[PDB]
């Protein structure tokens, strides 16, 4: 999948996200992580002289999502400040979910328990997804006619 | 973090410095004081403050009427960039010079070495809700909660100053500033 | 409604009162007469009408040139809210005071006890298609079909009046009005 | 699922819509019902003082959908006036489709026959959905390897 | 599905796209073909007098996609100029993919090899889709309970 | 084209004429010379060029101050349409008459039979980056690479001319022009 450059992150490590998780970016409109990826891709392809970031900032950043997060910040509600994103990673297989924003309250990152239900169920979905892609992969290769012959 | 026997909770933190090094950014000192900075290496800046004392008067100072660029002295070396950043701020505020109150800027023979731009946001000077509009726009732009607080004189003042690392760079504020200024050239 | 032996067609009707009680709303009396109301309890309103009668003249009345607030008398108790609602209407029309024809409002010594704001939409006064733009904007804002009708003099006139429940508020009209006025403070 | 307070509706009854039907709101951009739900949720969380409705009206209401419905109204075409929404309910099970707007012509609500094809086929989908979630639910729990063992 | 009028195209032939391929337009936001289809449908229903194209041009044409394509054009990058669209057709069955833009460089249409990887997988995907709809169609009609009875 | 033994690659080309026959369009001659056409059958057009020649002077010519329509002679038969198309162009440039430099147009007693509107885009006349903003806007509107090129005098000049099929119309250019002018009536 798409792999982030060293300067993009602060962990001094290589982080490559698979295309399976990143395929959800196009459908989703509430994912700040996908907006961050779009900004980083635009910046990277611009770096490798006129800067065109102001022409495409609307296309890369959702003003509605940013406004919603700012309004949550102003009301002392947990909000996304577009810095840290958490994801569930299946260590044995390497499959992972699309990263989701780590919320902030009182200028402090939200604790893991305070959004436990967010990453419990998410983790479940990952496993379910890992058990649902296998059926689709087999169904993609083998037609329904072959299964009908086996029945008779 | 270990969610279960076969899964883990992992996180990544982004570094948005190189994305916004060359673009205008802004910072909040407190809920009344903000700073707009052209780029990382600029030695000047513009602070925006919600004040309770009048600095400029209609009897002594200049009305801003299609001549905002006149409010910066011609001898300033960054004059063009300063006027540009003032326009970036005015667009970020969604200011409408046709219907919003006329801003004031300092007289030509002013002894002080500051470019002052004063907008009167006292209740009754503009239309109803204009001051609330401005304060809520400040909250959207810099994260200020000044609109969420308890009819005396009040002003929005933009003055120029030297950059003394008054804050830390905020890229959410930069994103708001650039979104309000889509299409305007930036980045060097 | 029974679709089949194990399926039923059901419906829900929304109640958008509490959402839009405290915000500006509008409604149509007929295809030429519209009313804009600050909030549910306001005792005044502003009607917008497409007229064929010249009510203000350039030789006798005031040109609106960045001073729309002057068109409301200083003694009106809701003067600030009236000026605000006039600005809300002008934003809802997508009016550009730089290129659109200059509006007229009543003379300062007018005997009539209402604020008139007159925009000349006669063919040839503005650019080609300006009157069609205004009429289609009225259709978007209030649901008017006046643009879809059969070169005499016409005017868009906004005058203040007392609220007499002339028409029932329309929350679709409220959404159009608020979308054209995004970021402007409202709701008390 | 999420349900609407007494003041939200006019039927003086409690109406809970399940998360299965409401999950289609994020993908769809032509659903006026989802826009109304977003407005009502914003209003509710604001009620429970500065009003921020003008800051988020763009994020809650799609200007393009509203413009399209207004243009349909101006052309004497059936259109959504954001008041009444119809849905298909499987009474025995309680599963239901996402509510869709009840169109209007000549200041009159569209009659049931005049959009019969809209709710016939929709009803079919519901049944098909109720027969498609069962397969996915079983596939989520049981891996493909277990099915392969049963074959041999 | 939807049939394009003769005046819409330049091939002087009848081209009808099935609803299966055109159903992807609502979810996708990077499809210039779907924007062109929306524009053509609006113009057709307007033809069959006040022109309302300026009121709905935002709702029919995505400004962000147009901006992205223009910025790609300015940078001498392959881009869509909203004229020619390619799609993969299964000739024997008639099933086809959703048309995709034929990119342009140096005022010249991209050659088939230069986006070969684009229309290989798409073709593969089409076949996979033709082998995945059959499973869903059978699952839509037959409930899971019937399959359980056959096991025992 | 054949992909495999059971699949084929094929294409469709759209015909965008009937959609954009009655609406303003634009065309690029070269990277400095552009034409805006009010509709397909119009015998006039508006040429937009980036020039290094000073054609109008502040000492001799009129500056546009809410009176752009005065720059077209009253005797021109398409005067209203020309003023409209000029407004369509200024609106497509994202021009802000409040903060952007004041445009110049020809004197009333000019001998040349041209309506000429001149915007000074020389570096230092406006705010920093204003010329880059204008050139990048030209690139967005017409496909210009002029902004992507190597501090002398420059101007954006809009003159009127007779339509001579100087280019072929571009429906992508038409889409950009219409998107920048949403809500303004067009099409006859
Ligand atoms: C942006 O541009 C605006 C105008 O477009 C400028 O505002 C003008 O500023 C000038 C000075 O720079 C003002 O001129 C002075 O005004 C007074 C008399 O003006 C009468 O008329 C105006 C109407 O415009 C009324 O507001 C005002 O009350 C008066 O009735 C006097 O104070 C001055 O007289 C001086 O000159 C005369 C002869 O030149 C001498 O005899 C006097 O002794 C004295 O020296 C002077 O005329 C002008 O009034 C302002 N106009 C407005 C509308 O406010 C802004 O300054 C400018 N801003 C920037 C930043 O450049
Ligand atoms: C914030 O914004 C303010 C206001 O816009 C800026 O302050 C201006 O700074 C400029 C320099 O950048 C000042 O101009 C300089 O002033 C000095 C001379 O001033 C006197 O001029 C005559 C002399 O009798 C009298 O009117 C009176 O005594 C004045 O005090 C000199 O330092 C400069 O002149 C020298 O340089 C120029 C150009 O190099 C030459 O032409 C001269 O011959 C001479 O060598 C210069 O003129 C200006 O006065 C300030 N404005 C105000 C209103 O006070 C700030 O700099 C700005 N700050 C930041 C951080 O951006
Ligand atoms: C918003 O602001 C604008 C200006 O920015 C106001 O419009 C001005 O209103 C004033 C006051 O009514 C007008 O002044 C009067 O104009 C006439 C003479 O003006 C000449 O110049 C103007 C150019 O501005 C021409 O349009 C006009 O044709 C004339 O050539 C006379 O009618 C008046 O004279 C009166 O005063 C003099 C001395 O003061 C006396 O000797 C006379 O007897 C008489 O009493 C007067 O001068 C001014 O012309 C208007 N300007 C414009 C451009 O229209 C709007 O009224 C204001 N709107 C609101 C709602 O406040
Ligand atoms: C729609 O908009 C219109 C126009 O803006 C409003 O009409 C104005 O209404 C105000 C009150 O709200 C009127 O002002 C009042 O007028 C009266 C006096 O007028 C005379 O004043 C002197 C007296 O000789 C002369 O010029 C002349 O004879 C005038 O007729 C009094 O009722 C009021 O004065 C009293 O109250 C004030 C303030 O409390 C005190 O200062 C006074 O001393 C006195 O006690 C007041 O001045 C105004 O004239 C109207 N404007 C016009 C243009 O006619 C409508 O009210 C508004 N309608 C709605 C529903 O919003
Ligand atoms: C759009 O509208 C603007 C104004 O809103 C017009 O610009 C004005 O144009 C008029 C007519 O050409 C100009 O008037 C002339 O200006 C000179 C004197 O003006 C003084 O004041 C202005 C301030 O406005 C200063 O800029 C200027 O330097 C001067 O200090 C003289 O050249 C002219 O004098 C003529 O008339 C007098 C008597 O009427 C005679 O005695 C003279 O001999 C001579 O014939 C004249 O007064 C006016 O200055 C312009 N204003 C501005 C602000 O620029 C635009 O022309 C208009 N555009 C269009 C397209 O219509
Ligand atoms: C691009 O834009 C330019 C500038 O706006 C247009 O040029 C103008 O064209 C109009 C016609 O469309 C010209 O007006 C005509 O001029 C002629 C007379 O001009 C003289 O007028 C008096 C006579 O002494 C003097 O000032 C001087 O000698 C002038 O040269 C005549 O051809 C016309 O008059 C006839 O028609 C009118 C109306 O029908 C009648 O009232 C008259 O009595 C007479 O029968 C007319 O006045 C105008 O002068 C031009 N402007 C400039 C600035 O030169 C272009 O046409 C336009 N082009 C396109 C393709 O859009
Ligand atoms: C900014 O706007 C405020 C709000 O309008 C202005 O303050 C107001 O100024 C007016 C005069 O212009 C004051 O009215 C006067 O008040 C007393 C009686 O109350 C008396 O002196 C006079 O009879 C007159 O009525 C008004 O009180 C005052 N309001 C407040 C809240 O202080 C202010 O002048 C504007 N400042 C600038 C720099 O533009
Ligand atoms: C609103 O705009 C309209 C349209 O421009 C104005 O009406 C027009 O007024 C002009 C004069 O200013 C009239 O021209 C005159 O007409 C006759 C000959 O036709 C004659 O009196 C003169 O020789 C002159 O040419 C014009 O006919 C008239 N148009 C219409 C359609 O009536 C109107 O004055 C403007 N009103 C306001 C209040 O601004
Ligand atoms: C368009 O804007 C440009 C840029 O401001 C204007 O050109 C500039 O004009 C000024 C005078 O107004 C020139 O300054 C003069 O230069 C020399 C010394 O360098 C000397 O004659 C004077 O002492 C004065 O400083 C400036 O050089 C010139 N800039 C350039 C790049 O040529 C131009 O006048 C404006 N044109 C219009 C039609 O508005
Ligand atoms: C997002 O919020 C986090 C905290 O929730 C910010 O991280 C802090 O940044 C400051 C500097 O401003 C450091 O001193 C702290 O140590 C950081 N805290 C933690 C817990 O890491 C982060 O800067 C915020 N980002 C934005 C764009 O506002
Ligand atoms: C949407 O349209 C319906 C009718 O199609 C409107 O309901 C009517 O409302 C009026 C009051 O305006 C009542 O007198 C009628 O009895 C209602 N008719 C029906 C059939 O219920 C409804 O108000 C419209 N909503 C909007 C926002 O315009
Ligand atoms: C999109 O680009 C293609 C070429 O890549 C353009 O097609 C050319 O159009 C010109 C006329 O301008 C013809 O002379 C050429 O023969 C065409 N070339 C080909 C290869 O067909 C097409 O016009 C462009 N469309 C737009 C809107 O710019
Ligand atoms: C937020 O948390 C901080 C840190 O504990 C605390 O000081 C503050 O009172 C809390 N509440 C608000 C409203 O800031
Ligand atoms: C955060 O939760 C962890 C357990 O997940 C707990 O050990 C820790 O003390 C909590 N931190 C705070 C600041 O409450
Ligand atoms: C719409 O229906 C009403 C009610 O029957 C009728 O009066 C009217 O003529 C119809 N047509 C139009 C165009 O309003
Ligand atoms: C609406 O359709 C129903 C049947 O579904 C029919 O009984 C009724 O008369 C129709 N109403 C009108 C006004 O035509
Ligand atoms: C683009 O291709 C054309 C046609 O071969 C060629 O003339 C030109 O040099 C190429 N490059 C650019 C940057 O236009
Ligand atoms: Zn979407």
């Amino acid at each position: 999948g798409y792999c982030l450059e060293r300067w993009m992150l602060v962990t001094s490590d290589l982080k490559c996200f698979g295309n399976t998780a990143l395929a959800k970016c196009n459908l989703d409109h509430d994912s700040e992580f996908c907006d961050m990826l779009k900004l980083f891709e635009f910046n990277k392809k611009a770096i490798e002289k006129v800067n065109l970031l102001t022409h495409s900032i609307n296309a890369l950043i959702s003003d509605n999502l940013l406004m919603k997060n700012r309004l949550k910040e102003l009301l002392n509600t947990p909000y996304c400040n577009y810095t840290k994103f958490w994801y569930v990673n299946h260590t044995a297989s390497g499959e992972h979910s699309l990263p989701r924003c780590w919320l902030v309250r009182n200028n402090s990152y939200l604790n893991e328990s305070e959004f436990r239900n967010d990453w419990i169920i998410e983790s479940d979905h990952l496993l379910s997804e890992m058990l649902n892609k296998e059926y689709i992969d087999r169904q993609g290769k083998t037609p329904l006619t072959l299964v009908d012959i086996c029945f008779w | 973090f270990r969610i279960g026997r076969s899964t883990e909770l992992q996180n990544i933190t982004f570094d948005m410095l190189k994305v916004f090094e060359d673009h205008p950014t802004s910072c909040m000192v407190n809920h009344s004081t903000y700073y707009v900075h052209e780029n990382k290496n600029a030695t000047w800046c513009l602070e925006v403050s919600v004040t309770d004392v009048t600095l400029l008067m209609a009897e002594h100072d200049r009305q801003v009427l299609n001549n905002l660029s006149n409010c910066v002295h011609p001898a300033v070396e960054h004059r063009s960039r300063m006027v540009g950043l003032l326009e970036w701020i005015f667009r970020a505020l969604k200011y409408d010079f046709n219907m919003d109150p006329t801003p004031l800027c300092q007289k030509q023979t002013s002894t002080v070495n500051e470019t002052r731009v004063q907008i009167n946001i006292t209740e009754g000077f503009g239309s109803h809700g204009f001051e609330d509009t401005i304060l809520q726009r400040l909250g959207v732009l810099f994260g200020s909660r000044i609109a969420f607080s308890n009819g005396k004189k009040r002003f929005l003042l933009i003055r120029n100053s030297t950059w003394k690392n008054q804050c830390e760079m905020n890229h959410v504020n930069s994103m708001h500033l650039m979104l309000a200024n889509a299409g305007r050239s930036s980045g060097s």
